[PDB]
């Protein structure tokens, strides 16, 4: 009904105030800084993938600005919980490898690329028990820490994790004696996750919701038949991708840049919080899908709105987030 | 709906042993009975052990004292010197509790043991079986076939349970590279069988899954165990949550009980919900068939908004004739309360005729304090609406949360009074709790007006001048089962003509009274036919208004106080029985 003034929102309108149909208006920009983050797995199995990535993301920066005015990267390691059943706790304990380790933020995003080879070379590999990989922990805390891990409130930021086997998931924990569940905060003191041995990994639920508010967009990279594993989640986790390194691996660049085009490639709606809600779609091409969905293929330029019903049964504010999107809308008998 | 609140029994044991973590009944075979509690992280006697754990027998009547039960005073064994044989500190002693009878079964999941070949800490796991006097280990996941591709980390005592004919079923979700493994050993053979030097006792008539493809690996087999028949044959069948199989898409293992031979297999619906964390098995609908409950607690739902809310979910199974199963689902109401953490069968809370259930979510409620449902079993199943909601009472004491409900056991009438009673654990408070079921009152109300069609010219009773009068009579009967005191005390109210308000004016009074209210002490005995009481009461000069009925109203309340036990358990009245009912009167309209 009555529109808010001075915009400078990307969606129109920003705030809005009804009392018991509309539309408003997403359309993404085409030049997007982009913020990236490498979280990867560094247990024995990916000796090949760590060999590999040593000088690759030196040639990708290339596209990466040629797509994107700024480009900034940032790199962490993961490898599992320390503690048993998940790690061998002999006091000894076969080629060089380092301690494991829940998670360590290594290198806060940065222009200059050069310091991005020379930290991946200087990773080293550990090593652990079980198959699948405590990599959730990981995701949260470089959703969370904001400040540092130095994500731009204005860049597209991309989470690409990168493993080969699946992850851990919150009530395995309990096998540990771990049954105090994640609070979804920030917990790095030095680099280092302190809180690995104590709680549980996050739920998919208190991923999301992480991800969503930190609006981060989440790419999966990984090599195994496990890629169908992160493919099947994807569902669950909006604003996510996954990308299979195929077996030869070195696709990473081409992954990631085939990746971030089907984002820019979508623009897709969730509302958060007594009434319900209806949308449509209005893609460039006649198409009218739920908001749940949102279109694809869409063109940076083309404008996209969506339609919004609103029907209040009993007598708050609701927000309405275009999911990669940072700038939202607000709507207030 | 009958569960005391007000004054629920409060165990409490060592600050950060996580008291209340596991909990059960002790009933020996017309003896006293006593509440188990296991206290995993607790501290202990035995020298140069840290955190050990243990397992408290809390009394029932009098204080609620809880001393710890003693099942190994002895420190890590030695199987050459300066080489430890086995590790109990932070073994979990506790974390597993099952009572059936005499025999008390406890289990350490993160026990460690060197192995007999290499000087190894691998978490096979150990239990601790005690009957009258004798007092045995059982340890069937340590063995010769060790490390991860055997049952190195087995983890044996993960979770347990006793079958009706005194067998003992065991889940190790570490078997076989984490495929997981259900064990089932005979009591006399566990007790026979035991020898203090033989490290990997081999027992004859046992039971157990044999290590499969890689393809099962990571399947926590095991992780959750529960029994019952499910085919008809009398003897108690097993049942495991698998909450990582399918591509952590959960399934559900049930295998019987004579010979471990697959019976049948749930299969989750959402990835990575964990389907097959808590199980539980009881017949819900009165059908004489055991009924299959499976708990999802990272569930999400999708609702109006399309936005997924993690509310967890636990799916009803009921068991027809046939061999299949009618399956209904149940989402939880609260995000993040991971609804149906630990499910509880409760027997026949109520007394109805059709067993009820418990469903925690240790993570809702009010500063997430906790919070358990109840919901009452009928004949088309289960009923999706809770009677009862219980709140924890405590606040994050330090990091982990209360987690009231985590840990929960019923279908035990500890004080005798009829009706099964409830424990419930919150070990992040180091506490435990017992719910006292209130017995149930069951009330038959009558209420009859005659003349109903009064006639305002009648004017047959005399005022003590002459008014039109009619005859308002209330009848009262009550009674219940289990224990309950032989004489009822209940207070009726009566007021006549309410759809006029207050601040309207009425019309029909009572004659003794000349008032439009009466109220009444009924002491009416329990289980007889219905006491009644009938009373006058009169009605054109001061009032108009003639269109609108009479209605002859009455409510009705029981004497909670007088009507307590000893021990202050006051009776309640069935859920489903309106507190008060109504008649009608009118008046003859011209006419002729
Ligand atoms: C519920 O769901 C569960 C799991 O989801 C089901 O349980 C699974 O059932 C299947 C089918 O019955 C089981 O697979 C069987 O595997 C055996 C192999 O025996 C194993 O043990 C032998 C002793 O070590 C070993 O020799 C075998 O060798 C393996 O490795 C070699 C390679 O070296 C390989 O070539 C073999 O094939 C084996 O894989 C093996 O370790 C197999 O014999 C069974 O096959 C039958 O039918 C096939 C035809 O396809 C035939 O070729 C075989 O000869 C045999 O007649 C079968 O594939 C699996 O192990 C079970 N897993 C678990 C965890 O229980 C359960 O059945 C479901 N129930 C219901 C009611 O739905
Ligand atoms: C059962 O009994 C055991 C002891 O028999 C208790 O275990 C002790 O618990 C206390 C907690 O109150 C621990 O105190 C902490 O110790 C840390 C260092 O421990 C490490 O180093 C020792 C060797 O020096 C190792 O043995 C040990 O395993 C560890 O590797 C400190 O760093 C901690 O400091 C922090 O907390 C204090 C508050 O106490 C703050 O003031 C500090 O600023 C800092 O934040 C802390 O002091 C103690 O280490 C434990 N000992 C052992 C041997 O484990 C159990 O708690 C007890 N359990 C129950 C249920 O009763
Ligand atoms: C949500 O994200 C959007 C991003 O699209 C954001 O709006 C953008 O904010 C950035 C903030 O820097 C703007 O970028 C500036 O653009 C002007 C003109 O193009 C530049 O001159 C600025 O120069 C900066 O960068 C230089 C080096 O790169 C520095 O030397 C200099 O000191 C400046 O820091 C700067 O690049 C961008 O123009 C806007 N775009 C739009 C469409 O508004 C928005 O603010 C975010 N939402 C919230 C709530 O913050
Ligand atoms: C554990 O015990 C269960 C039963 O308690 C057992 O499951 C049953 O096994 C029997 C095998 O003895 C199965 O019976 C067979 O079924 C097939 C197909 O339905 C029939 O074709 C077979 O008929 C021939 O075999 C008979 C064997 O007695 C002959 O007598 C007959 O003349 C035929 O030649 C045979 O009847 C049965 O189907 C299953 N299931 C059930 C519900 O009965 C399981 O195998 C045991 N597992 C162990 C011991 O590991
Ligand atoms: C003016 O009002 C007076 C009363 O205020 C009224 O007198 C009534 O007369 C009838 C006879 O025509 C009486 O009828 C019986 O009354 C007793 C009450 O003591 C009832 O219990 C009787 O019903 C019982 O038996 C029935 C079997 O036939 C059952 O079906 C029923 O459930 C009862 O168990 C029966 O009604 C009546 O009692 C009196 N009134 C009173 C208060 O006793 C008079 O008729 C009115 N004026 C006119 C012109 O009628
Ligand atoms: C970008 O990073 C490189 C990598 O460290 C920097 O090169 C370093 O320069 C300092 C001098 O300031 C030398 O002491 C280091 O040995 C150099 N490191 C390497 C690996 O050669 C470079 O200075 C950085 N550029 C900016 C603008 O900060
Ligand atoms: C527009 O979107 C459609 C689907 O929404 C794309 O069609 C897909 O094309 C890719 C290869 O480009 C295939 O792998 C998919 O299987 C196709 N899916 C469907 C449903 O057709 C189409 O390619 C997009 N257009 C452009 C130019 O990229
Ligand atoms: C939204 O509209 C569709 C019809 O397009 C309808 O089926 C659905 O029930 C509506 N949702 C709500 C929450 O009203
Ligand atoms: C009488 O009971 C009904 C439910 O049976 C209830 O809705 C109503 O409010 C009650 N009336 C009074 C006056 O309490
Ligand atoms: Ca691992
Ligand atoms: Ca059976
Ligand atoms: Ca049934
Ligand atoms: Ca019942
Ligand atoms: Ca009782
Ligand atoms: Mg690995």
């Amino acid at each position: 009904i009555p529109t808010e003034n001075e915009i400078n929102t990307q969606v129109t309108p920003g705030e809005v105030s009804i009392q018991l149909n509309f539309m408003l208006k997403v359309h993404p920009l085409k030049k997007y800084p982009v913020d990236l983050y490498y979280l990867v797995d560094v247990s024995a199995s990916m000796h090949n993938n760590i060999e590999k990535l040593n000088s690759v993301g030196n040639d990708l920066s290339r596209k990466m600005a040629f797509f994107s005015r700024d480009f900034r990267l940032g790199f962490g390691s993961y490898v599992d919980k320390t503690v048993s059943p998940y790690i061998s706790i002999h006091p000894e304990r076969n080629l060089d490898c380092m301690p494991p380790h829940g998670y360590i933020h290594v290198l806060s995003l940065t222009e200059n690329i050069t310091e991005f080879e020379k930290a991946v070379h200087r990773q080293k590999i550990s090593g652990n028990i079980d198959t699948p990989e405590g990599g959730f922990d990981a995701m949260l805390q470089a959703a969370v820490c904001e400040s540092h891990i130095g994500w731009r409130k204005e860049a597209k930021r991309l989470l690409l994790v990168m493993t080969d086997q699946t992850s851990h998931l919150a009530l395995d924990s309990k096998l540990a004696g771990i049954v105090c569940p994640n609070d979804g905060n920030c917990h790095l003191k030095n680099n280092v996750y302190v809180k690995s041995t104590t709680m549980e990994h996050p739920s998919l639920g208190q991923l999301s919701e992480k991800l969503i508010d930190n609006n981060i967009n989440v790419i999966f990279a990984v090599q195994g038949k496990q890629f169908h594993w992160y493919k099947d989640l994807l569902p669950l986790l909006p604003g996510t991708i996954a990308g299979e390194i195929e077996s030869k691996a070195a696709n990473l660049n081409n992954l990631v840049v085939e990746a971030y085009q089907k984002l820019i490639s979508e623009v897709k709606v969730q509302v958060e919080n007594g009434i319900y809600f209806n949308i449509t779609a209005i893609c460039p091409d006649g198409s009218r899908k739920p908001g749940m969905e949102g279109c694809r293929n869409v063109t940076s330029n083309d404008e996209v709105l969506f339609n919004v019903t609103v029907t209040m049964k009993k007598c708050n504010y609701a927000i309405i987030k275009p999911i990669g999107f940072n700038e939202t809308a607000k709507i207030h008998c | 709906f009958n569960l005391d609140v007000d004054s629920p029994a409060e165990y409490s044991g060592p600050e950060g042993s996580y008291f209340g973590f596991a909990v059960d009944f002790f009933v020996p075979s017309s003896s006293r009975m006593f509440l188990l509690v296991g206290a995993p992280k607790a501290n202990t006697t035995q020298p140069g052990i840290v955190e050990g754990g243990q397992v408290l027998k809390c009394d029932w009547s009098s204080t609620r004292r809880c001393q710890p039960i003693e099942f190994d005073a002895t420190g890590n064994r030695d199987y050459a010197k300066d080489d430890p044989l086995e590790f109990k500190s932070h073994q979990w002693f506790g974390a597993s509790v099952r009572s059936k009878q005499d025999k008390i079964l406890a289990c350490a999941p993160l026990y460690h043991w060197r192995t007999e070949m290499k000087q190894e800490r691998e978490p096979v796991g150990t239990c601790f079986l005690q009957d009258g006097t004798k007092t045995v280990e059982y340890a069937p996941c340590r063995s010769q076939d060790i490390d991860a591709d055997g049952q190195g980390f087995c983890q044996g005592g993960f979770s347990i349970d006793f079958t009706k004919a005194d067998r003992v079923l065991l889940g190790g979700p570490g078997s076989f590279y984490w495929q997981g493994q259900l064990i089932s050993d005979q009591v006399a053979e566990i007790v026979s069988k035991y020898d203090p030097n033989v490290y990997s006792i081999k027992y004859n008539n046992q039971l157990a899954t044999r290590t499969a493809q890689a393809i099962f690996d990571d399947s926590y087999l095991g992780y959750s165990v529960a029994v019952g028949d499910f085919n008809g044959d009398g003897i108690d069948d097993f049942v495991s949550g698998v909450p990582r199989a399918a591509r952590t898409l959960g399934m559900v293992y049930i295998y019987d009980g004579k010979n471990m031979s697959s019976l049948y297999n749930f299969t989750g619906e959402q990835m990575a919900a964990y389907f097959g964390f808590s199980v539980a098995a009881t017949d819900i609908n009165g059908d004489d068939y055991a009924d299959v409950f499976i708990g999802a607690p990272l569930f999400m739902d999708r609702g109006s908004d399309g936005k997924l809310q993690e509310v967890g979910q636990v799916s009803v199974s009921l068991q027809r004739a046939s061999g299949d199963f009618q399956t209904t689902k149940l989402n939880g109401f609260e995000v993040f309360a991971r609804f149906g953490s630990a499910i509880a069968p409760l027997g026949d809370l109520d007394q109805d005729g059709f067993n009820d259930i418990a469903i925690a979510a240790p993570y809702g409620g009010e500063d997430k304090k906790g919070i358990v449902y109840i919901f009452n079993g009928r004949s088309t199943g289960l009923n999706a609406v809770p009677s009862q909601i219980l709140e924890g009472q405590w606040a994050a004491r330090s990091g982990c949360p209360p987690s009231f409900g985590y840990s929960m056991k019923g279908a035990t009438d500890i004080d005798k009074n009829g009706y099964p009673d409830l424990i419930v654990g919150a070990f992040g408070v180091d506490r435990a709790i017992l719910y006292r079921a209130r017995p149930v009152i069951t009330v038959n109300a009558g209420l009859e007006v005659y003349p109903s069609i009064l006639n305002q010219d009648n004017k047959t009773c005399s005022l003590p001048l002459k008014v039109s009068c009619f005859n308002v009579r209330f009848c009262l009967k009550a009674d219940g089962k289990g224990v309950l005191p032989r004489k009822l005390n209940f207070q009726v109210e009566l007021l006549l003509d309410k759809l006029k308000q207050k601040g309207a004016i009425r019309r029909a009074l009572f004659l003794y009274s000349r008032s439009p209210s009466h109220s009444k002490n009924m002491t009416i005995s329990r289980g007889g036919l219905m006491q009644c009481e009938e009373l006058i009461a009169y009605l054109e000069s001061e009032f108009r208004d003639k269109l609108t009925p009479i209605t002859i109203f009455m409510e009705y309340r029981l004497d909670y106080r007088t009507a307590a036990d000893t021990t202050g358990l006051q009776p309640i009245l069935n859920q489903f029985t309106p507190a008060n009912i109504s008649r009608q009167a009118h008046i003859l309209l011209t006419g002729g």
